[PDB]
């Protein structure tokens, strides 16, 4: 199908209100509907509300209703929703769904659906990560692998690239998701499961770009021998 | 008021194995104005169902699940690597609000797996910032549910415990958890033993990673 | 110095009694009031006010006077404001396409003037609406009442106004603060259409002196 773009993600203070952008490439709403659904990591979709486009008539879901606002914007066919009074837990995906409409008859159910927008309440200006390594047990690399570690903290915004070796290196490597921790600090772990006679031999480095902060980190996990 | 509760979504199913969807809820209404969506992580969910039947485009008789009054349900008759994925159900009935549902996990059918579990001492540069973490990891358990303890000096402590799991590894199709320990350095220096207890339906027995601050 | 003298003026024919309205008629519907047998006072026209626009298609806006045509079919309608230009033959829009349209044929004149206080007031006037779909495109020259709620889907509502299932009207949105765009003008149109008749509506004639 056609693809509705959606407006770029950002973050901000608590309290705000928020205009989120979906318009359509192009299909203009003259008769269609649609309006916004939302999820947290894991989480529900949970419902929003839907307008008439065409028409304007709207319903809140009675949960946020005194904090989400709809209008259309039929001249360049976009849709908009506010939601003021932005506290902490509202940080979520966001989705603007709509179904197909041909102007005689549309599709029971919304199908066409937007790219989704990233929104964070939590503070603060992007924390640019810090990598510390975690290095094997030399004790326990008797069973011929060693764990070496990849620990990212605290960064914002959401989740950071992190590679072993420039790319290189994939096998034994798994990247660990969204690690919210204290004061909504987002963290991560990385480790790669190697042989222990490859220790010493290979130089193993963790390769962090974060972008959003442009902080492009680099460390090296040397196992201690003991 | 409308609650419309779903199946025990946690679905490990063999492949080409049936499944059933119920989608009960609180309250009559019309088996026309519910549908069941379907989501893979990362991306958002698609259309599945118009109205009873109704096997949405490009997708075949594979889905016909049906159901009236106050039960609804989906059916699967087979299994694809599409078809594991968040199922949702949703009523859109009149300009009453619209119900939603809280997701079906549909997942393969495994072997039980034991999580691997190995500690890790806190790193040196770490502690030189004056802060210490204690990294459990588990690995390759299955299933999903496990429960991770934390014994420092043979005391109990929950609450600094920040998890989460990674999804079904590709490779082995199981998942991965790590526990992080997060604690001043004052902390660091005042406890001695630090361990890691783990429980699993695959482990009879609980498991205790311990590690020494004298060793590691 | 040529006698050009005609008997009395006769009976006016009402136009003023349409355009002098109380309040006027929505789009929703049609005034479609006939003008019988009488003089065709066209004429005067010019003193409605400030800023009416006003655009033929067929017949000569001055010239207008002498040229007795057979019938007249005259109906009014307020529009929202930017609207105005939607009110042409073989233009395509949102009124044009389904609340009325004007045949490519149709030979007569669009009269429209700006309205803002009768219309427009702080409170607001919900009153007026106007179509927001319908099954299929109106024919030229069709009056729509029905207040069936519409089937987007392949699935009919009957009474339950659902998604997909919506209904036909929504209101002039007129309060005195909005843009010139928005501001409610008046927009009627007079058919000149001609028949099998002895054209009972003609103008009027000037006289000389004795
Ligand atoms: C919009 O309206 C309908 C929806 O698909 C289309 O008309 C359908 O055409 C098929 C042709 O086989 C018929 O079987 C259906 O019965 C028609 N629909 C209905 C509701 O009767 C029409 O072609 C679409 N037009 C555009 C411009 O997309
Ligand atoms: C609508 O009403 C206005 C107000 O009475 C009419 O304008 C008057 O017309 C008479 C004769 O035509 C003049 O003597 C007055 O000076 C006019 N008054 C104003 C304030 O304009 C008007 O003719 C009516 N409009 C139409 C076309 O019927």
């Amino acid at each position: 199908q056609v693809q509705l773009v959606q407006s770029g993600p950002e973050v901000k203070k608590p309290g705000t209100s928020v205009k989120v952008s979906c318009k359509a490439p192009v299909f203009t709403f003259s008769i269609s509907a649609v309006q916004w659904v939302r999820q947290a990591r894991g989480q529900r979709l949970e419902w929003i509300g839907w307008i008439v486009v065409g028409s304007g008539n709207t319903n809140y879901a009675q949960n946020f209703q005194e904090r989400v606002t709809i209008t259309t914007d039929m001249s360049t066919g976009t849709v908009y929703m506010e939601l003021s009074g932005l506290r902490s837990e509202d940080t979520a995906m966001y989705y603007c769904a709509a179904p197909y409409c041909n102007r005689t008859t549309c599709y029971d159910g919304f199908d066409l659906w937007g790219q989704g927008t990233m929104v964070t309440v939590s503070s603060a200006s992007t924390k640019g990560p810090s990598v510390f390594p975690l290095a094997p047990s030399s004790k326990s690399t008797s069973g011929g692998t060693a764990a070496l570690g990849c620990l990212v903290k605290d960064y914002f915004p959401e989740p950071v690239t992190v590679s072993w070796n420039s790319g290189a290196l994939t096998s034994g490597v798994h990247t660990f998701p969204a690690v919210l921790q204290s004061s909504g600090l987002y963290s991560l772990s990385s480790v790669v499961t190697v042989p222990s006679s490859s220790l010493g031999t290979q130089t193993y480095i963790c390769n962090v770009n974060h972008k959003p902060s442009n902080t492009k980190v680099d460390k090296r996990v040397e196992p201690k021998s003991c | 008021e409308i609650v419309l509760t779903q199946s025990p979504g946690t679905l490990s199913l063999s492949p080409g194995e049936r499944a059933t969807l119920s989608c009960r809820a609180s309250q009559s209404i019309s088996s026309n104005y519910l549908a069941w969506y379907q989501q893979k992580p990362g991306q958002a969910p698609r259309l599945l169902i118009y109205g009873a039947s109704s096997r949405a485009t490009g997708i075949p008789d594979r889905f016909s699940g049906s159901g009236s009054g106050t039960d609804f349900t989906l059916s699967i008759n087979r299994l694809e690597p599409e078809d594991f994925a968040m199922y949702y159900c949703q009523h859109y009935g009149g300009l009453s609000r619209w119900t939603f549902g809280q997701g079906t996990k549909v997942e393969i059918k495994r072997t039980v797996a034991a999580p691997s579990v190995f500690i890790f001492p806190p790193s040196d540069e770490q502690l030189k910032s004056g802060t210490a973490s204690v990294v459990c990891l588990l690995n390759n358990f299955y299933p999903r549910e496990a429960k991770v303890q934390w014994k420092v000096d043979n005391a109990l402590q929950s609450g600094n415990s920040q998890e989460s799991v990674t999804e079904q590894d590709s490779k082995d199709s199981t998942y991965s958890l790590s526990s992080t320990l997060t604690l001043s350095k004052a902390d660091y220096e005042k406890h001695k033993v630090y361990a890691c207890e783990v429980t699993h339906q695959g482990l009879s027995s609980p498991v205790t990673k311990s590690f020494n601050r004298g060793e590691c | 110095e040529s006698i050009v003298r005609f008997p009395n003026i006769t009976n006016l024919c009402p136009f003023d009694e349409v355009f002098n309205a109380t309040r006027f008629a929505s789009v929703y519907a049609w005034n479609r009031k006939r003008i019988s047998n009488c003089v065709a006072d066209y004429s005067v026209l010019y003193n409605l006010a400030p800023f009416f626009t006003f655009k033929c298609y067929g017949v000569s806006p001055t010239k207008l006077n002498d040229l007795c045509f057979t019938n007249v079919y005259a109906d009014s309608f307020v529009i929202r404001g930017d609207e105005v230009r939607q009110i042409a033959p073989g233009q395509t829009g949102n009124i044009a396409d389904y609340n009325y349209k004007l045949p490519d044929d149709f030979t007569g004149c669009v009269i429209a003037w700006n309205s803002n206080k009768l219309d427009s007031k702080v409170s607001g006037n919900y009153n007026y609406l106007y179509r927001l779909f319908r099954k299929s495109n109106l024919k030229p020259f069709e009056r729509d009442i029905s207040t069936e709620i519409y089937q987007a889907g392949n699935k009919p509502c009957n009474g339950v106004a659902g998604f997909n299932c919506y209904f036909p009207l929504r209101s002039y949105s007129f309060r005195p603060t909005y843009g010139v765009g928005h501001q409610p003008y008046r927009v009627v149109v007079l058919s000149f259409e001609l028949l099998h008749a002895p054209a009972t509506v003609c103008g009027p004639k000037k006289s000389t002196n004795l």
